[PDB]
RNA sequence: AUUUUUUUUUAUUAUUUUUAUUUUUUAUUUU
């Protein structure tokens, strides 16, 4: 099952690159028609990370968080390598991770965003406009010497097109990811200054193109054994 | 025929050979945009008093505030709005009493006008090195 | 909990951009229907800063200010990094800051203001009017050569729509922010010449759409230990 | 058929090619507004005595007070109120005894009339460069 | 029968080589005109492995996978060496393998990919550009110390040219491989970070230059005896 | 005639003989690109304050962050965009008040400009060893 | 009087947190 999402912004979307100095917008290149061009786009891993935070927040609303032991790392303790918990816990089975050195396999594959005028996304909603138009707001000038800052951002009206995909149409994980995308369509955000109103978007989910998930299935109430 | 007053600027520094080509704009499209951008920004430093805030160097009106203001004005379309934003921003003066500069400028304010903004964005300080060198040399020949 | 506020101006709202020369109004762009437009709007960080000043003023009415040691900066002294004071002090927990290099996390997220005719805010109260109408008063001409000044401002009748949000419906901080918005609805202001009557507005707070704060809770009388 | 007296103004400076298009207003909407604004403001400098305060240059009635007064009048709607505010502001004269200028002007005072104010705001000094060049050239051919 | 495929990328194609440190792109050398040069190219075995995974996934949609006993190895048990199953099972007959020490013979031979400007592929679609242009995106910086990572990749617009070949125009195996290439042209991928959108391509299959496969033949419904 | 201020840099370390040839660039084409790259990157370490993050070694502004930033800027074309990306990245300063350095730099920013990027990619740290040695030696003669 | 055969470098990781364009200025006077 793949999900096609169209995302229309409602504010500026600041996405940082990798004395009163500016700091740019992340830009990736394309060779569309024989020449090299730079275009702005949020990296596809940022969307995956936002969905990861949303999924971990949603899986704690029905499971207790009073006890522990996100972005996992690798370290060996005793190499315990039985992984039935993918069936038990529907979060690390979908999005992957690293527990004890042996990294996991994630069913989810998600693509980058493409706001600008190119030929790489799916079908366009409008006749095009020019490419170099990502004009920049000017920042807040701390004013305890008021050091003038300035950031670079997409304008508030740009449309974005993205698709995510789960290949194995097997079990409740499709409904779990549908709930995650419902939350992200309801009150999602992506950007870098969400505490200042930068990054408010409204999305729509469409085009479940393969064998659909059955209505009213279980999300996580599987008696909550709450293992490690 | 005409001295074309943006040519007698560049004539003061022969140690920097030209950018475009030997004798005419052939074989490159971005070089024309870069030359137009350099000429346009060169007809912006000698169009004002140096009337701004005063210290014995005039605070490098040159990398202290000129690239910031030029960049900030470079986020509008297409070229007339850009020059309005700049001239209302930095100091404010159309041109001195030299009608050749005025006619050359007003000829320049329109072009293809799409790649010029891209040139002002993706390579700012090389053009500032150029303008600083020509300004310093033509000042040095009137010392 | 999110708070939806409608703000009707009662005077001009001057909000500066970033010899007898003018000085404009801050304008941010939108791509609404395929073309680029400039519209005036107060940046969303200005609203956050005004609320920050209001909150710091309100937290000093019950806590003594005779001793010290706002807009915080970052500098390291010894990197003391225990942060229980978020529970003790309800001001820096909500609005964030930087104490000793490690910046804080702010629960508050607030959006920009949208006065003009667009499609980005919530539901409109009136049939629309034209966009380029932000006519300008002319300033005061010092008259010790009387140098004529001139500023650019919104007219006195423009409505504005804004929403603020606290995500974690946990504790007294919702009531504290409700008190802050009560103060701002009572005698708030936003603008750039409040000493000359520019920026007087009247607001209303509405639409606590999630689990509401219980009536009569403690604001700050938690025995005032008054630590650093 | 008619000389259209705003055409014989622009005919004195062929070194500046036209703004709109080759032979007719096609393919651009803001160019029509810009041309209408330039023609309107051009029929405002030759409509007065230069009756204002007198020094041997008449204080650049041209960037000393004309852009300020035009901008100040440009904060009203739609176009008739704008021209009233300007003509009561600057000097005050409808048109000389040339009925072609008067009829062309009164034809011009109404249009779409929304984007013209936007053109007077977002690009003032380019139009002033244009009007200064045409005025200087048509003065130079009567010297 | 040989199949000529042209592959246009739709995203970055990361293909790894063999503290905040980078990690490069695989590069193979050419002596084109007397001098040694390094050019990036995906190894031809990677394409074969991707097709192997696609074929094994496709052969399990019509054959049950509830019982077992891919990348095979060699080990002897009793050396049972009758191999009629090549006619029965159309997967290991085409792509080869090792069952009990005696490795198999694969009919498929597939060539490497050649994206860059050289003289080794078949006919070019465009006038050329420079060679050293494989600019690199910068990675995700884990942010639990946010360790900045960086990978090196081809840009999203590079074309690629490849040919595969089955020599023995005999039986249904040509139709089976045609189905495999149809799947790979539909929703194929090649690269190293497909979970982050890296490696999405669109291909076209062309130029069956020898005796063609007859329409509507049997793929695998040969009564499914399902032997070892 | 001129001291050519990138020559008086290399003159402080005679224990490292030159790379190109005995007395002139003959018999090798990649050596010219390597020398141009070394001279360009040498006119980048003495063009800034060492204004960056401060510890008693300034965090090796030298293999801690200089090769990373130079490599990251080396993924653009051709050379002006590269230097813009670098100068906006690392610290930001055109050149000090020494017009010889400025003129030599702005002469250098254009060349064949294709193999220079290849030289910055396929051999980075040898050039960094060179620049570190010359910088350390010319610092040592002013101790 | 072939050293031939078979053998994806691959799973996993937000460039995130913090930040008022602020404070000051009778369109005065003269018939």
């Amino acid at each position: 099952i793949r999900w096609d999402v169209d995302i229309i912004a409602q504010s500026s979307i600041v996405h940082r690159d990798d004395d009163t100095f500016t700091l740019f917008r992340r830009e990736k290149i394309i060779g569309p028609d024989g020449q090299i061009l730079q275009i702005p786009l949020i990296s596809g891993s940022s969307f995956r990370g936002v969905l990861r935070r949303v999924g971990e927040a949603l899986t704690a609303e029905v499971l207790g968080y009073e006890d522990v032991a996100l972005a996992k790392s690798a370290h060996p303790l005793t190499d315990e390598e039985e992984r039935n918990l993918k069936e038990l816990l529907p979060q690390i089975a979908v999005f992957g991770g690293a527990a004890s050195g042996r990294v996991m396999s994630g069913l989810l594959s998600v693509s980058k965003v493409l706001p600008e005028i190119a030929e790489l996304a799916h079908l366009l909603p409008r006749p095009p406009h020019s490419t170099p138009l990502l004009p920049a707001v000017l920042s807040v000038a701390d004013e305890s010497p008021l050091g003038r800052f300035a950031i670079e951002t997409l304008p508030a009206g740009t449309r974005l097109q993205t698709w995510a995909r789960l290949d194995n149409a097997t079990e409740h994980q499709a409904a779990f990811f549908d709930n995650v995308l419902s939350t992200f369509a309801a009150h999602g955000h992506l950007g870098g200054r969400s505490a200042a109103g930068h990054g408010q978007v409204t999305a729509t989910v469409t085009a479940t193109a393969l064998r659909g998930s059955l209505p009213r299935p279980t999300v996580d109430w599987v008696n909550q054994l709450a293992d490690d | 025929t005409t001295p074309t007053p943006t040519q007698v600027w560049r004539a003061t520094v022969p140690e920097l050979p030209p950018l475009v080509d030997e004798a005419g704009d052939t074989g490159s499209a971005t070089a024309r945009a870069a030359d137009t951008a350099e000429r346009l920004l060169l007809l912006l430093h000698y169009s004002i008093d140096w009337s701004w805030v005063a210290d014995p160097k005039h605070r490098k009106t040159w990398d202290e505030l000129l690239p910031g203001r030029v960049r900030r004005a470079a986020y509008r379309a297409d070229t007339l709005d850009r020059w309005w934003s700049e001239v209302a921003g930095q100091l404010g003066a159309p041109a001195p009493r030299h009608r050749d500069r005025r006619l050359e400028l007003a000829t320049l304010l329109r072009e293809p006008a799409l790649p010029v903004i891209t040139v002002l964005r993706d390579s700012l300080p090389a053009l500032l090195l150029r303008v600083r060198i020509i300004a310093e040399a033509v000042a040095a020949q009137r010392g």
